[PDB]
């Protein structure tokens, strides 16, 4: 994801 | 204690933290950059671009209480963080050590309380219960919070005083590599190591090696770095090789030995005698008894009658006049000591056989002789050892005549006369005395 | 060389590291923490808030083989991720240089295993295909991963010895401003500047400059630093200016210069005199030959006979016989020159005209000489010099009589005996002996 | 002033930053990483896993302008981020401090340009509008970027000359505690504190005690670290202790203290005497007048006629002759004075009352008797006095004669003759001369 457009530890870091 | 900041923010926080599941941070970029910011070991108060502390005291108030807070961010340490293993979004792993959260004041905390008149402990506590959750303990000497938190620092409300520990980033390393190194403070090391210059305090610049205590084993002859001793003061403690001085110890110099003083081996009597070629030597210089004195060397006289006075001696007991005398050929006869009336009448008038002569009130005979004959003077004043001839070479000559003839005192003095009816005498006379008493001692 | 870690976790990972494209890392807020911690410029071993390495040591069972690595973290780098530029989803751009992961180890090991007996080297490896996936190399030397890794350390399995040098972070700064540095070791620098103090190894505290080698140039005259030579012990190897000891060198004090040592420029015979005016001078002092000298200095009498044994000298070849008298007026003349019977019977008797006189066992007829009137003494004893009077005024007086008469020795010795019938004789003698022997020598 | 590089990338970025809405970054592990890297208070140049900076300038072209720039990493740091406060998106909070971005260049870029043949600033421009949008100045002297920058370095296009200061972190921190410290320049602190060792650029480590400036308190007598002065050069400013020396002085060594350069208390033609008792004392030793001194010590004659020429001395205005004869008892007679034709013809022949003698050219009847007689001589030459005897024991003996008579120059000189009939004399003279002249002058 993007920064700022997830709550932080419920997702995973980059990219399917 | 508290002061709830209706402003500040923590990060980060998820399920894995004191937060519930509708309480997790939102990412930004400006929490990730902060955080980076970490540095350090322990907790402490982050520093600005410049690397000078921030959250800062300021406008203290004293026994009024209140103080100003300036805003910044400081790095709090927290244990006992949960987190997810891997992929699983189950939050399930424990971490095993203590890990930092951002501290970040966006405002000024205006007027924060304090106790009156006393010291005070300033704590700066995250509630690890919501996502922004952050509180202020201070006190006289009142607990610090249980909950993660930086000893911010401490004021004093009767005195103003200020003092802050974690103002700066503890930091624990293996090895530094640096251009340059400036503390503040003390520099230590188990080994100091200055290659090219070392520096002291005075501000004097060291190359060449320093000098250790007790190095005065090296100033010594025949060590390195010798010391000359030429101008140097004092007496040393033993005396020392005496330099060239013979001519100082002379008669009127400083130094002044005098001869009285000094040693000889030489027995009694012994005086030092120079023997030529440089050396004095001790033999022995004997004056003879029988000891005779003058008194006055007796006038010339030539071409004249006698100028007879021709001694007149001092008073020593017995005289022994001497004479040398020239005379003409034409007409010899004899050298008259009839003399005059002395001071007192002592005489006696004897010649040679004849063994009488007349006596008047000055003298009628008594003579000495110009040319060897029975004319001879024998008494008390007057005692005669024979007579001289009248020629040398047949002809007028000068080496013709002496005699010697003494006389005690009888009068304490005396000096003697003498007429010669030729006129054309010539004389020397010698006289010296001799010393006895006319009684039972000298 | 493998034990996969059951437990154990790394962060980050995602798409651009080796995992496969679900296998990403699920985010947490201790992740970020703990990766925030990363400080060196290389792979190290994490400290605690303390500052003490984790991941250590313990339980090592020695030959045993086995060893326990207690829980922490350590920082291992890799290079060659991929990132996605920008908003670009796909993962596209390369990193140019190698940045770090996180090893969080939430257990402790136990009973890891090496080679008996022997060293062995420690390593802890990442593998880049899972979440999760960790493991630790083991052995004799035995080949580090080619997988990222740090030497966790080295663990000897005979001796029990361990050293590490990975356990804490390099640094690599260019300007370091710090309060206090402390190191455990070297601190070089190629300028150490202590201003304000500098501290040695024995804690003393210096503040003016130090002293370099080669100073001794200042201890001397005129230098700064000069140093008072006073009670200092040794010999100058150059001779001193002495002292005044003039009064050193006195008959038998220390010092000792003979006379008979002393130099004179003075000719043959000659002998210090004072001339007065403190001062000496080589002048020559010269006694006569003719030398006469005293035995015994003859006795007073008065009032009554003669003593006559006016000598009874030493043996001199030659004696002079000197005589003072004080005589009786109304009873003069005879002065019997008695002498009887010596040691040997020289005598000879002839008067002063008389030609001849008589002889007996005893003088019947030899005087000296009271009335100046015709009397002598002429022998090998006895050889005279003419008379003398009774008077200086013409009744009486003290200042009367002398005569000079000698006598060889003919007896080695003798004493000399006179008598007046009149009584009222008074007389002092001289005798002086004079030396040449009775034949062919002196 | 622009350089578009089309493949750089920063990190990290919101619409909290500068970025439009949908222009957010896509997070990376390897930009989480490359962030977490920071440690730094300011902006600068980052290091590689080996600690040497990146970034690095190649291939300066000089005049041609062009210059390389390897690839690597740098931290920016920018301030006026907006960050969301907790659960809400809304970007709300403004942070109070600065924050690093990282710029990472996966490219070298290629020649650059520069001014020709002068001095340029380089810098590193981060546009904040888009996800990556960065730039490059360069020019002589000119502006540094409005925009979020680091001072790359300057490059001289005439010189090819190279610095850039940004190029590694300044690091601000409290308490540093490492293993070792290496700085490349200048260790400073208000105390070095070297426990243990301090080494100087000498390479010699110290651990005693440094020496400070004004040490001179120590060296001397009785403080510590005395020094021995034997065998140093030099003289003392103060005079010093003479050693022993007496022997220095003597009469022709180095030293020479000549005796008429010494004092003397002593009154005038006083004389140093030696007492015995190894010590002198101030006498006077007075000669006699009427000095009479010798020529030569008569021969010797026996069993014979007197072998006569007892005088052949110097010449001296008056000579007095002294006899010792042995004798011929059975033959006694003259000791003769007849004498022969001497150099003047001056004699006179007066006996003891005889009052007349015959002469001629040799003379008739001039006797010196060996018996007491009535045989005298009276003359310019020879005044005699006085007769012996030729025994002492009745028959024979030594012990025998003497005479004394004398004579004047009338001759300027002569010698002396004798006879004896009887032959069997033996026989000693001696002779001495006195001075007074034959007039006016002695
Ligand atoms: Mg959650
Ligand atoms: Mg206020
Ligand atoms: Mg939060
Ligand atoms: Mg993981
Ligand atoms: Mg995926
Ligand atoms: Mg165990
Ligand atoms: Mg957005
Ligand atoms: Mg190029
Ligand atoms: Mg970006
Ligand atoms: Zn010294
Ligand atoms: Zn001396």
């Amino acid at each position: 994801p993007q920064l700022g457009d997830s709550k932080l530890g419920e997702s995973q870091l980059g990219s399917p | 204690a508290d002061t709830t900041i209706i402003d500040a923010v923590v990060f980060p926080q998820d399920d894995g933290t004191g937060v519930s599941n509708g309480d997790e941070d939102y990412d930004s970029a400006g929490y990730l950059a902060s955080l980076a910011r970490y540095a350090g070991d322990g907790s402490y108060v982050g520093g600005d671009s410049t690397g000078s502390p921030t959250l800062q005291f300021a406008n203290i108030d004293t026994a009024n209480e209140e103080v100003d807070i300036q805003p910044g961010h400081a790095f709090i340490l927290e244990s006992g963080h949960i987190v997810q293993s891997g992929s699983q979004k189950t939050y399930d792993t424990n971490l095993p050590d203590s890990v930092p959260y951002v501290v970040i004041l966006p405002s000024s905390v205006t007027n924060v309380p304090l106790d009156t008149d006393v010291d005070n402990d300033v704590w700066l506590a995250v509630d690890p219960t919501s996502n922004d959750s952050v509180y202020i303990r201070s006190g006289n000497g009142l607990s610090a919070p249980s909950d993660p938190s930086v000893k911010l620092g401490t004021v004093n409300s009767s005195t103003g005083s200020t003092t802050r520990p974690n103002d700066l980033a503890d930091h624990s390393v293996d090895a530094l590599n640096a251009t340059t190194i400036d503390a503040s403070d003390t520099v230590t090391g188990d080994t100091v190591d200055a290659t090219t210059t070392l520096t002291d305090a005075a501000g004097v610049s060291h190359t060449g090696e320093l000098e250790d205590i007790n190095h005065g084993s090296k100033h010594e002859d025949g060590g390195s770095d010798e010391i000359s001793v030429g101008g140097l003061s004092g007496d040393l403690a033993d005396p020392q090789d005496p330099k060239a001085h013979a001519a100082s110890h002379s008669a009127d110099s400083a130094d002044e030995i005098s001869v009285e003083n000094l040693s000889t081996t030489g027995s009694a009597d012994t005086v030092p005698i120079s023997q030529g070629d440089g050396t004095l030597s001790m033999g022995s210089i004997v004056p003879t008894d029988l000891q005779w004195r003058e008194d006055s060397n007796s006038p010339q006289t030539d071409t004249n009658v006698g100028t007879s006075t021709y001694t007149i001696a001092d008073t020593f007991d017995e005289y022994l006049i001497r004479v040398q005398v020239f005379e003409e050929s034409s007409a010899p006869g004899t050298v008259e000591l009839r003399a005059e009336g002395n001071s007192q009448s002592s005489y006696d008038y004897i010649s040679e056989d004849g063994t009488t002569t007349s006596a008047a009130t000055s003298i009628p005979c008594i003579e000495l002789q110009a040319d060897s004959s029975t004319i001879s003077v024998f008494g008390a004043s007057g005692r005669f050892s024979g007579q001289w001839e009248f020629r040398s070479q047949p002809n007028t000559s000068t080496n013709l005549a002496t005699a010697g003839f003494l006389a005690v005192i009888s009068s304490p003095l005396g000096s003697l006369e003498l007429f010669r009816a030729a006129n054309n005498f010539s004389v020397t006379w010698e006289v010296f005395g001799r010393d006895i008493g006319p009684a039972g001692v000298p």
